[PDB]
C-alpha cells in the first residue's frame, strides 16, 4: 500500500498525458 | 582590456572595477580598459584580456548556481 | 468559516422537510420553542436568539481520518468504483455449470467440450481477481507518486496549461 | 420524556443508514443546531458525510442544510464547496430569502466559485427591491468572503442602506463585508453606524462592527464600545481578540471595555496557549498596546513574541510585488540619505535591514544614535479599494506597535510612491515622510 | 493503544515532506 | 555452466562416449547432461572437485543413460 | 525541532503535523523561551532556493489531504478540487497562478529583446499547441519584413505581429482583450468591475479545465492500471505486491537514522493501528480520542 | 573561432549508474534514457596498478564456452586476446562470456559477481543495437 518517496519538482507546465482506453470491457465481452 | 557590463557605468562603478581587475594582472601591470554593454548579462561584468576572460557577471553566477543545485539534489 | 457569523433564529428553518424527524419551532420575539421528534424520542428546549449566535463561536472543523491519506482513499475509492463496473459484467455471464452433465459431455465434440471447460476455468480466473479488493489499495499507490510530483510544481500547485497560456497572452501582447 | 441524548442516538441511526436523502440529512443538520451539539463531532461528521452523498436537492433542503452548517459553526471545506453544485443549478429556483442563506453560507466558508457569486449578484441587482435589507447584507457577506471584489453589488447595497435604515445585526454583517472588501465608504458606513444605539442583542455583531470599523479605521462608536463592555462573555477568545483589535485600531481608549475583552482571552491563553492562531495572538498584542490596557505577566510577554512571529511570516510570504516595492523604497531611502552611485545604494539597503527587538526583521530601519526611524511600504493589498485609496487600518496597527519599540514609522504608500516619475522625486518623497515623523534626520 | 487522537489521525501518511526536509537540510547548508 | 562442462568432458575422457557415432556426439551429450541426475551437478558445483565418492558414483550414473544409436 | 524558518512557514499552514509542530513551539514560547532572531542574510539566490524547499513542505502534505474528484459528475467537485489547490498555494506562499506564472515569464525572459527568443525560453510553460501557433505567425511576420520581430512594443513590426497573435489567442479560445484589460486596469472602479467579472469568468473556466484535465488523466491512468491488473491471475498479483511491499520496507529499514525513514516506519505502524482499530468495531470505524 | 579550455583532463562518469546504459566514447548516454544518475566523473587515463597492488590470479572466470574453460581457462584479473580473421566467432566468444556472467550472478553471493563492460569500437550502430537487444532479452 506504500509508495516510493520522491523529492523532485515539475519545471514544465504540460498537459497531463491521458492514457489510452484499455481493451478489457471489450475483451471480457468477447 | 575589454569590460562588458549590463548598463553603462558610474564613475564609482569604474573605480570599484579596476580594484577587481588589477588583481587579474599578476605583476606591476596597468590595465587600460574598454567599456561595452550587454543586458544579456544581469549585472556584474566580463573582463576580456584577448588571451583570457574572467566572468564575474551574475548572469553566469545564476547558471553556475543552478547547475550546482541541480547536481546536489541528484546526489541526495 | 469566518470569525463572526450572522445567522440564527432569523429566517431560520421553521419545520422539517422529511417525516423521519419532526421539527417544530415556535418563535417569539426573544426566544423560540423548538420541538424535535426523531424515532420514539422527543426533545423540546428554549433557544434564545443570542444562544444560536454563540454556537458559531468555537468551530467544529471536521477532518477526515483516513487509512493512508485523503488523496489515496479517493484513488482507491475510484478503483473500487471501477472494479464494480467490471464485476457487473461478470454478473451477466451465462451459467456454464448448467451444461456440466454427461448428456452434454457425450453429445458434444471432444474439442468443443475442452473449449467449454477452458471457458469455465477462465471465468474463475476473472472472477477471483476482480474480487481481490485487498489489491486495490496498492494499485492506488502506483497513481499517487506521479500525481504528487506534478503538484510539486515550481510555479504553483494549481497551475495548468489553459491558465499559463492565458497569462502568456497578457505577457506577450503587452509591451516587452 | 424530554430526551436530548436519546434523540441524538435516534438522529445517529437516521444518518447511519444507507440511502439518506437530502431532506433527511437537512433536517438532521437543522436538529443538531437547535439542540446545540458542538460536543459530538462524529455525529456532525456523519451528517456532512451524507450531505455530500445526497444527490437530489430542492431549494428548501439545500438552504436548511447550509443554514445549519453556518449557524452551527461546523466547517468542512470539501462538503460545503460541493454544495455549490446544487446551488448554481437551483439558483433561478431559489427564493430571494433563500438565496441570502446559500450565498452567506457558501461565502462564509470560503468557497471559490466565481460562477455562483456572479450569477447570485446579477440576480440581486436585477431584483434589488425584491430583497429585504437583511438579505442584501447576507449576499454582500458572501460575495466578499468568497473572494469576489464585486463593487457593483457594494454600491447597490449602499443605496439600500441609505434609503432604509437597517437592523443592528444587519448592519454589522454589512460592515464586516465592506471591511474585507476594504471600501471604507463614508456615505454608507455612517448610514449603517446609526443602527447601533437602538440596542444590539448579540455581542457577536457588536464585536464585528468593532472589527470592521478599526480595519477601515473610522473611529469607535461609544455604544458599540459600551455594548462590548457589558457582554464580553458572549464572545469566544478568537472573537474577543478581533473586538479589542478593532477597537484599538479605531482609536478607542475606554480601558474598561478592554478589561472586559481581555478578561476572556487571558484565561483562554493561560489554559491552552496554542488555542488561538498566531495571527490572532498578534492581533492581541496590537490591542494590548494601542489602548495600552495590559495583560497577565505570562500572556503579554507571550503575545509579544507572537507579534514577532506573525510579522516575519508575512514577510517570508511577501507578495513579490511588495518585495519590489520595499526594495524600491529602500533604494530611495538610500538616495535621500545621500548616495548617488549604485555601489552606495547597494551597500546602504543592506544596512537598512536591522533586526527588530522582538526577534523580527525590519526592512528599512535607519538608526542615528538613539533616534530610529522605520520606513514602511504599504503596497495595494493594504490600501482601500476605493479611489482616495488611503491605507487600511492594519498599517496603523503595525505602526503603533513599532512606535512603542523605539521607532518612528514613516508610511510610504504605493499609490503615491509609484505615480512619481524618477528616483530623485521618490527620494524627496521619502525624505519628506521621514522628516514629518522624526525631523532629526 | 486504542483511541489515538484526532490531530494525530489527520496526518497524511506517505507524503514526502521529510525527503523534502532532508534535501533541504543538505542543500542550504551546502550552498551557503 | 562449469559443472555440466566437466561432466560432459568426463563422459568423453572416461570412455563413455565411444561406441557412439561421431556425427551425433553433439546430440549424445545433450542426453548426457539431461539424463544424468540433476543432483549430481549440485555436488560438483559445491565441491568444485569430483571427489572419490563421486567419480565412481557419477561414472556409474553415466551408465544408466540412453545414448543415440549405441 | 524546527529550524524557525519552517515554523514561520507553518503558521498559515493547516495540515496536522505542521500545526502540531507549531502548537508545541507556541507552547514553548508560553514558557518564556526566546523567539530566535530570524536571519536577515542568505542573499537572493539562496532565499529563492530555500523558499522553494519550504513551500514544498507545505504543498506536499497538503496535496495528500485533497481528495481527487475522480469519477464525479459536475463542475463543483472539480471547482472544489481546484479551490483546495488555490488555498494550498496561498498557504505555502504562492500568489495567484496568474501572478505566479507571469512572474515565471518575465524572469525567464529578462535578457530577451527579440520575440523568437521570448517564444523559445518560455517554451516549458506554454502549450506546444500554443507555442507552435505563435511560431507560425512569427515566422510569417519575419518573412514579411525579413528582420527579427523585436520585443519592444513600440516597434510597428511587433504591433502587427501582436495583432495577429491576438487572432491566435481567440483561435485557442482565450479572450485576449479581456485578459489584457484586467492586468492593465482602468481608472474608474465601475468600468474595471465589469472587466474583472469577465476575467474571472474566463479564469474560473480556465482553472477548472486544468483541474478537470488532471482528473481525466488520473482516471485514465487508474483505469489503465486496473485493466492491466485484472488480467492477471490472483497468485501473480499477491506476490507481485508482496515483493513490492517488502522491497519498499527494506529501503526504509536500511536507511540508517534518516528522519524520513523513521517517519516511514512510524506510518506503517499507524496503518496497522488503523487495520486493528477497525477490526475491533467495524460498524464504528477507527477509535479516536473523544 | 574561440576555443576555451575546461581545465580538466578527459574524464567519464563511473559508478553503478552506468550499468544497463549504452554510452558513447566519452560516457554520454546514447540509449535515450536520460542522464546518468548515481555516477561520478573519473579520469580515463589512470596509471595502472603496480607490483605491490596486485595479487596472484587464482579464481576462475568461467566463459561458458567449453573449448575455452577446458583448454584455455581464464582467471580473474587476466587479459586474454581473442584473435582471428573476420567472421570467425570472436564476438560470440565475448558475448557468451557476458551472457554467462548473468547466469552465474544469480547463484553466487553478492561479493563475487562479475559486471561486464563491452566496448564496441568502430562497429556499426546496427551491430551495437543488435547486441543491446540480445543483452536485454537475455537479461545480461
Ligand atoms: N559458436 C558458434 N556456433 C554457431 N555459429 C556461430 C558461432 N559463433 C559464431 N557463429 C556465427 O558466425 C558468424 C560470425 O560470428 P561473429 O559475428 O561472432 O564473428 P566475429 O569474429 O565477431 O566477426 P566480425 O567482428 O569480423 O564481424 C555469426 O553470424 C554467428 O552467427
Ligand atoms: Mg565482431
Amino acid at each position: 500500500y506504500l509508495a516510493p518517496l520522491r523529492s523532485d519538482f515539475t519545471e514544465e507546465i504540460t498537459a497531463p498525458k491521458v492514457a489510452s482506453a484499455s481493451n478489457l470491457v471489450n475483451e471480457w465481452n468477447n | 582590456c575589454t569590460v562588458i557590463t549590463a548598463e553603462p557605468l558610474d564613475k564609482l562603478e569604474r573605480v570599484e572595477l579596476t580594484k577587481k581587475a588589477e588583481k587579474f594582472v599578476d605583476a606591476g601591470f596597468k590595465l587600460v580598459m574598454q567599456e561595452k554593454i550587454d543586458k544579456k548579462l544581469l549585472g556584474g561584468f566580463v573582463i576580456e584580456f584577448s588571451d583570457r576572460r574572467v566572468d564575474m557577471s551574475t548572469a553566469k553566477k545564476v547558471e553556475e548556481f543552478n547547475n550546482f543545485v541541480n547536481k546536489l539534489v541528484l546526489s541526495i | 468559516l469566518t470569525t463572526f457569523t450572522f445567522s440564527g433564529l432569523q429566517d431560520a428553518p421553521v419545520a422539517a422537510l422529511s417525516g423521519s424527524i419532526k421539527l417544530n419551532v415556535a418563535a417569539k420575539a426573544g426566544k423560540a420553542e423548538v420541538t424535535v421528534a426523531a424515532g420514539a424520542a422527543k426533545a423540546a428546549t428554549q433557544v434564545s436568539a443570542a444562544a444560536l449566535r454563540k454556537l458559531s463561536g468555537s468551530k467544529i472543523s471536521l477532518a477526515e481520518v483516513a487509512r493512508i491519506s485523503v488523496l489515496h482513499s479517493s484513488i482507491q475509492n475510484y478503483l473500487l468504483s471501477l472494479s464494480n463496473e467490471r464485476y457487473q459484467l461478470l454478473s451477466q455471464w451465462p451459467d456454464f455449470t448448467t451444461m456440466y452433465g454427461k448428456d452434454f459431455y457425450y453429445r458434444a465434440h471432444p474439442e468443443d467440450l475442452k473449449k467449454f471447460y477452458d471457458a469455465a476455468d477462465e471465468y474463475y480466473k476473472l472472477y477471483e481477481t476482480v474480487t481481490e479488493f485487498d489489491s486495490l489499495s496498492a494499485l492506488a499507490s502506483q497513481v499517487v507518486p506521479n500525481y504528487a510530483a506534478r503538484r510539486r510544481s515550481t510555479v504553483h500547485p494549481a497551475i495548468g496549461s489553459t491558465v499559463a497560456d492565458g497569462a502568456f497572452t497578457n505577457f506577450l501582447l503587452s509591451k516587452q | 420524556e424530554n430526551d436530548v441524548p436519546a434523540i441524538l442516538k435516534e438522529i445517529d441511526s437516521l444518518v447511519s443508514r444507507e440511502a439518506v436523502s437530502a431532506k433527511e440529512v437537512s433536517d438532521a443538520a437543522v436538529a443538531l443546531t437547535y439542540l446545540q451539539v458542538k460536543a459530538n463531532r462524529r455525529l456532525w461528521g456523519k451528517v456532512l458525510e451524507k450531505a455530500g452523498a445526497a444527490q437530489d436537492y430542492d431549494a428548501a433542503s439545500l438552504t436548511n442544510l447550509l443554514w445549519a452548517i453556518n449557524t452551527g459553526g461546523v466547517e468542512h471545506f470539501k462538503t460545503v464547496a460541493e454544495l455549490a453544485g446544487p446551488a448554481v443549478s437551483l439558483l433561478p429556483s431559489l427564493s430571494p430569502v433563500q438565496l441570502s442563506i446559500v450565498v452567506e453560507a457558501l461565502g462564509g466558508a470560503g468557497v471559490k466559485n466565481y460562477e455562483l457569486y456572479n450569477k447570485a449578484s446579477a440576480v440581486v441587482v436585477s431584483k434589488i427591491g425584491e430583497f429585504k435589507p437583511a438579505e442584501i447584507a447576507r449576499v454582500l457577506y458572501g460575495v466578499a468572503f468568497g473572494g469576489v471584489n464585486d463593487v457593483a453589488l457594494a454600491k447597490a447595497a449602499g443605496k439600500v442602506f441609505a434609503s432604509t435604515e437597517v437592523d443592528s445585526r444587519t448592519a454589522a454583517q454589512a460592515l464586516y463585508a465592506l471591511a474585507k472588501l476594504g471600501r471604507a465608504d463614508k456615505a454608507t458606513v455612517d448610514a449603517l453606524l446609526k443602527s447601533f444605539k437602538k440596542g444590539t442583542e448579540s455581542a457577536s455583531d457588536a464585536a464585528a462592527a468593532s472589527f470592521a470599523l478599526g480595519s477601515l479605521s473610522f473611529k469607535a462608536e461609544k455604544a458599540i464600545v459600551d455594548a462590548l463592555k457589558a457582554s464580553a462573555g458572549d464572545l469566544a477568545p478568537a472573537q474577543a481578540v478581533e473586538a479589542a483589535y478593532g477597537l484599538a485600531l479605531s482609536g478607542a481608549t475606554d480601558a474598561e471595555a478592554f478589561k472586559a475583552l481581555f478578561g476572556v482571552v487571558a484565561p483562554a491563553i493561560e489554559k491552552a496557549p496554542d488555542a488561538l492562531e498566531v495571527s490572532s495572538l498578534a492581533q492581541l498584542h496590537v490591542a494590548s498596546t494601542i489602548s495600552g490596557a495590559k495583560l497577565p505577566a505570562a500572556v503579554g510577554s507571550f503575545v509579544a513574541k507572537a507579534f514577532g512571529l506573525a510579522a516575519d511570516a508575512a514577510r517570508l510570504k511577501r507578495s513579490s510585488a511588495e518585495s519590489a516595492l520595499v526594495a524600491d523604497v529602500a533604494a530611495a531611502t538610500a538616495v535621500a540619505f545621500g548616495a548617488q552611485y549604485r555601489p552606495e545604494v547597494a551597500s546602504a539597503v543592506a544596512s537598512y535591514v536591522k533586526t527588530a527587538p522582538d526577534g523580527s526583521v525590519l526592512d528599512i530601519a535607519i538608526t542615528k544614535g538613539d533616534a530610529k526611524v522605520l520606513v514602511q511600504a504599504v503596497p495595494s493589498s493594504l490600501l482601500t479599494s476605493t479611489t482616495p485609496a488611503k491605507p487600511l487600518g492594519h498599517v496603523a496597527a503595525y505602526s503603533k506597535v513599532r512606535e512603542a519599540q523605539g521607532y518612528a514609522v514613516a508610511v510610504v504608500p504605493a499609490n503615491e510612491f509609484e505615480a512619481l516619475p524618477d528616483q530623485k522625486a521618490k527620494a524627496q518623497y521619502v525624505l519628506a515622510a521621514i522628516k514629518k515623523v522624526a525631523p532629526s534626520f | 493503544a486504542d483511541a489515538k487522537a484526532l490531530d494525530e489521525l489527520r496526518k497524511p501518511k506517505f507524503s514526502s515532506k521529510y525527503l523534502i526536509q532532508h534535501v533541504s537540510q543538505k542543500l542550504i547548508p551546502a550552498v551557503k | 555452466p562449469i559443472e555440466r562442462q566437466t561432466v560432459a568432458v568426463y563422459a568423453a575422457t572416461k570412455g563413455f562416449l565411444d561406441k557412439v557415432r561421431v556425427q551425433d556426439i553433439v546430440a549424445a551429450e545433450e542426453a548426457v547432461i539431461s539424463q544424468v541426475n540433476p543432483a549430481v551437478f549440485k555436488i560438483l558445483k559445491a565441491n568444485g572437485k569430483i571427489t572419490p565418492a563421486l567419480d565412481a558414483h557419477l561414472k556409474a550414473e553415466l551408465r544408466k543413460v540412453k545414448l543415440p544409436g549405441a | 525541532a524546527v529550524s524557525k524558518k519552517e515554523v514561520l512557514y507553518f503558521l498559515s499552514s493547516k495540515d496536522a503535523e505542521s500545526s502540531t509542530a507549531v502548537k508545541s513551539y507556541l507552547k514553548s514560547l508560553y514558557a518564556g523561551a526566546q523567539v530566535e532572531a530570524t536571519e536577515t542574510d542568505a542573499s537572493e539566490l539562496i532565499a529563492q532556493l530555500e523558499k522553494k524547499y519550504l513551500s514544498a513542505q507545505v504543498v506536499e502534505p497538503g496535496v495528500h489531504n485533497i481528495a481527487l474528484p475522480l469519477g464525479e459528475s459536475g463542475s463543483a467537485p472539480v471547482k472544489r478540487y481546484a479551490a483546495e489547490l488555490f488555498n494550498l498555494g496561498a498557504q505555502a506562499g504562492f500568489e495567484c497562478p496568474f501572478i505566479e506564472v507571469s512572474k515565471k515569464f518575465g524572469q525567464e525572459t529578462a535578457t530577451s529583446e527579440t520575440v523568437k527568443d521570448v517564444l523559445n525560453k518560455t517554451k516549458s510553460y506554454v502549450s506546444a499547441d500554443y507555442n507552435a501557433a505563435l511560431n507560425e505567425v512569427l515566422s510569417s511576420v519575419e518573412a514579411e519584413i525579413n528582420g527579427p520581430v523585436l520585443f519592444d512594443g513600440k516597434t510597428e513590426g511587433f504591433k502587427k505581429f501582436a495583432a495577429k497573435a491576438k487572432a491566435v489567442a481567440v483561435s485557442r479560445g482565450l479572450p485576449a482583450d479581456t485578459i489584457l484589460a484586467y492586468c492593465a486596469g482602468s481608472a474608474n472602479e465601475d468600468a474595471a468591475d465589469k472587466v474583472s467579472k469577465e476575467f474571472f469568468t474566463w479564469f474560473e473556466s480556465a482553472y477548472t479545465a486544468d483541474a478537470a484535465a488532471e482528473v481525466k488523466a488520473i482516471e485514465a491512468e487508474a483505469a489503465s492500471i486496473l485493466d492491466r491488473h485484472l488480467a492477471k491471475p490472483v497468485a501473480q498479483i499477491r506476490k507481485e505486491q508482496a515483493s513490492a511491499y517488502a522491497s519498499l520496507l527494506k529501503r526504509a529499514e536500511t536507511a540508517k537514522g534518516a528522519k524520513w525513514a523513521e517517519k516511514y516506519l512510524e506510518d506503517v505502524k499507524a496503518v496497522q493501528w488503523f487495520d486493528a482499530s477497525v477490526a475491533e468495531a467495524p460498524a464504528s470505524g477507527p477509535k479516536v480520542a473523544a | 573561432d574561440l576555443v576555451y579550455r575546461t581545465g580538466q583532463i578527459v574524464n567519464v562518469p563511473i559508478g553503478p549508474g552506468t550499468l544497463g546504459r549504452v554510452t558513447d566514447g566519452l560516457g554520454q548516454p546514447i540509449d535515450g534514457k536520460g542522464p546518468l544518475t548515481n555516477v561520478r566523473s573519473s579520469l580515463v587515463e589512470v596509471k595502472a596498478p603496480g607490483i605491490i597492488a596486485r595479487q596472484s590470479v587464482r579464481e576462475p572466470l568461467f566463459t561458458g564456452v567449453k573449448a575455452v574453460d577446458a583448454l584455455v581457462p581464464i582467471g580473474r584479473g587476466q587479459r586474454e586476446l581473442i584473435i582471428g580473421d573476420r567472421q570467425t566467432g570472436k564476438t560470440a566468444v565475448a558475448i557468451d562470456a557476458i551472457i554467462h556472467q548473468k547466469n552465474c550472478n544469480e547463484q553466487v553471493p553478492k561479493a563475487q559477481r562479475v559486471y561486464c563492460v563491452y566496448v564496441a569500437v568502430g562497429q556499426k550502430r546496427s551491430t551495437v543495437a543488435q547486441l543491446v537487444k540480445l543483452f536485454t532479452q537475455t537479461g545480461a
